[PDB]
């Protein structure tokens, strides 16, 4: 019946995900923490 | 003082920078009241000569 309907809900779950990640900073925070918090730990490294 | 080489490990040594390493041609550019510029871990990679 709606393997198109079905389609289009996963492919604008997507493009709703693509707008978050363009827009929002804190969306992949997760690694951008750990990216961080191995930065300032290099950072902090050179700064000690 | 001595004259500057490229692609080559020597040691640096200016008025209150001390340090080893390679000197390139570059593209950025500095205030004229600038001597020499860092990165963001405070390690410095671009001086004028």
């Amino acid at each position: 019946e709606n393997q198109k309907l079905i389609a289009n809900q996963f492919n604008s779950a997507i493009g709703k995900i693509q707008d978050s990640l363009s827009s929002t900073a804190s969306a992949l925070g997760k690694l951008q923490n750990v990216v961080n918090q191995n930065a300032q730990a290099l950072n902090t490294l050179v700064k000690q | 003082s001595t004259n500057l080489v490229k692609n080559k490990c020597v040691n640096f040594n200016f008025n209150g920078l001390t340090g080893t390493g390679v000197l390139t041609e570059s593209n950025k550019k500095f205030l004229p009241f600038q001597q020499f510029g860092r990165d963001i871990a405070d390690t410095t990679d671009a001086v004028r000569d």
